[PDB]
């Protein structure tokens, strides 16, 4: 699992109908770091330290077995530096 | 900023949990909390449609069971003019 | 109890709030002949866009 | 435009989107929209005759599967001079 | 004349449809319109007992089926000096 | 915008009213009405994704029970340069 | 008179038989006819919404037991802008 | 702190009890109590996420058996700074 | 003293009832009453633990029948500071 | 102000309680009075096919049973400039 | 450039998905879309071998439950020169 | 999840009969950077801002479970860079 | 897998009601490598060189199968430097 940090609300209007109607974050591990999108499970403020899962871990944290995704916020940290 | 979302839900800690969730999920500006009457509480935000389609359907999902739950989930990607007078300005 | 004269009429009490219409009548829920690629999804809470069209 | 059609529903989104359909269908003039208490929202329509029943049958049929529902749709070709008093002279 | 004729609506589209019928049928005037709260909707007009008695008639049988429909439709031909602190003087 | 909505009716009828429907649904241009023979005519709007995504749900909605009906409702939300040539740039 | 009022026909017969209807029935405006191909032949009449409406009823009626029949019968009364680009302007 | 808990009832009382062992129970500040109307009353409180998910546990098990019981029971981690302005920022 | 009392009913003659009955039965001050809506009334009466408890029973016991009836009957004998802010001081 | 509305009557009470209702249901001038012969009274009036419509139900309703009946209730959205020439345009 | 994909559909609307499918599946020239007659629709591409068979391929799934459907899919490696007069050079 | 951009088509004549008829595209994070191949279930055109998913959620976004594909594109972002 | 040394432990209040009781560390390949977190699936102080495993097999290695976890340490070198 790794810490990322939301930094701002990622819309796809023609997404596959398969992603149902979970948000999507831009979540990058450090300020100039690559940005990736994770899918929202537990609901992140933008700048929040939020752990995310990986691997066939995110598509059951994204509230089905047969969710088509590869990164799912399943945490937000307490206290993160 | 000109494409209307509205969430219905019976009660408010739902509409609260449907605010949050529509405001999360895109960048939509929560313009509204109407106590109708009743039990009813409805929230309104404003946004391109796009970000507005995306935030109203993330919030459904989240207030869906919450509380006693959810009346409606609408989205009017062009709402007239004449409809804007009745439509709230902030959400205070 | 005894202290107070009291008189209970049976009144025709019927509520009119939100709880009370969550099983109204609700007429054939919509649904869409889209196509393409327009998040189509019908398993989450019902999206009705301008005219009551699902979405 | 001195006719009136009024729309009434249990909650506030079926009344917004009755107001919406209601004011594109036809060339009619949303004069206010009332919280009547108990979750009943009116949206009222100014207009001409013909107008305005057009109007109203469009905004029965939108917000007929919006929200909890449809409770009332009515049209007043004339209204009585008095009656005006009780009625909203613009929208809020 | 002071008689008071009131009829009481669940909801506000049969009241403003019971309230044309009275003011069209007999020379009454509309002195109020009362959202009692839980979706009741009182109209009240005063005028001479056998208009009143006409008005009300025809205000119950204008919305007896209008919408929710009519809870009641009274007539007091004269109310005690007391009873005018309460009701409404003009319409707003 | 570059996206592309489409809807194919038996009829010229049913097309007009998804054309009228499209086109006060949300903020899209329409761009073309084409007859394709053997009685299929083909309304296309062309605007952002989002507004095309409530434009032609509203359109699908409105002409499914007119005339003859609905054939097909599409989104295409980026066009290929290569379509471009095709599509109609304003109707005739 | 804006208002829009479109009778489709299978054949021209019935469509000449509905035109006739239409505008005698009423105060509508005969503004053009479009074979639409199949054998789909379309004609639209402008006024007023109510005159629209009873003009379209009567055109469907008599048209009916002509030819091959009557495919559809619609009113609009407020056509948006950009739909006005499509519809005939005049009859030629 | 900005973590929020909610608690919805049917009644005051209830309310009132959940407000009581939300406060006890955890480091939580009672930020407002809300009449939605209907008879719903919700309490919220303003903490760090530990202390209102203990809050909202203790108060959601205190209330269930008083008065008409509990509505919902609801821990949002975190707020979106939209949200903030339909939340009361003290107690009423 | 600081422990509180509230007796909650629906509808206002039952609450009245009950606070003449607390007010009469025990060493209780009635502090407020409260309109939470939708019907409910609630009573809230300060004293000495032993002395609310008494009064809140009687209380009960008074307003059980009357009218509609009594929700709920409650004592909190320490009440968290935070809680006091939501609690009117004295009759208004 | 085109459509025509006719009310037939046997007698003049019935004809003029037809008179009262036509305008009051909606805007029509009342244009004609006619006394057939052998006891048949003609209410004709004038006005936009909308309210003509909703003109001649009140009448047809409200003469029904008054008197010896009501014996015809026609409307004509448009009538031959021909005709015109037969119509009442000042009752006398 | 000098292979033949083609993808017959019954209306536009599949006609235009299977174009766009297969100009963004492959690097093929949409050289033209023709209206066979009776509804049908012929997209036509021209490319490498390789890249035709990939567009074809793709087009044809995409298209197949889009409208009325697919009629056939078709590649020619190996286009005979008598062959290419009956072809589009360039779209229209 | 990545955030790609769609360059080049991609075309293999020699494919496995499972990928079907799916259309293949080039992406990579941005321009210069590392080129990988997507199965495209959208109509994503060269210049596109796209979200691709990977691993077994990949599988299910294109076609069924039991295609091969370790990176689908899921979506076209509305408004990117 | 990959060697790792603990280096704090790791409190989410909010997390994902699928992730159990299980404590939650955060292990970087070194003392500067960039800090992941794992599932502490047997105890492990700070500073312990541990064995950590990702992709499923992490999922069962803490739980059950629908354990949404992609990295879980599953053992303590005895003698790592």
């Amino acid at each position: 699992m790794k810490i990322m940090q939301v930094e701002k609300t990622l819309v796809s209007t023609n997404r596959i109908a398969d992603m149902g109607h979970k948000p999507l974050l831009v979540v990058w591990e450090k300020p100039g770091a690559p940005r990736q999108v994770a899918v929202d499970a537990i609901g992140c403020i933008p700048g929040d330290w939020v752990l995310c899962v990986g691997s066939s871990a995110a598509r059951e944290a994204a509230g089905s077995k047969s969710y088509p995704s590869d990164l799912t916020i399943i945490g937000i940290i307490d206290q993160w530096n | 900023g000109i494409a209307l979302g509205m969430i219905e839900t019976r009660g408010l800690v739902p509409a609260i949990e449907a605010a949050d969730a529509m405001t999360k999920a895109a960048e939509v500006r929560l313009v509204g909390r109407q106590f109708v009457g009743g039990g009813y509480v409805t929230v309104l935000v404003r946004g391109e449609t796009g970000a507005v389609n995306a935030a109203v359907r993330a919030g459904a999902d989240a207030c869906e069971r919450v509380g006693d739950g959810l009346v409606a989930a609408h989205i009017i990607a062009r709402v007239h003019s004449e409809v804007e007078n009745i439509l709230p300005k902030a959400p205070q | 109890s005894g202290r107070n004269p009291s008189m209970r009429g049976n009144a025709r009490v019927v509520e009119t709030s939100a709880f009370a219409n969550r099983n109204v009548p609700k007429p054939e829920k919509p649904g869409s002949k889209i196509t393409g690629s327009s998040g189509n999804d019908t398993q989450g809470s019902l999206i009705t866009y301008s005219g009551g069209a699902r979405g």
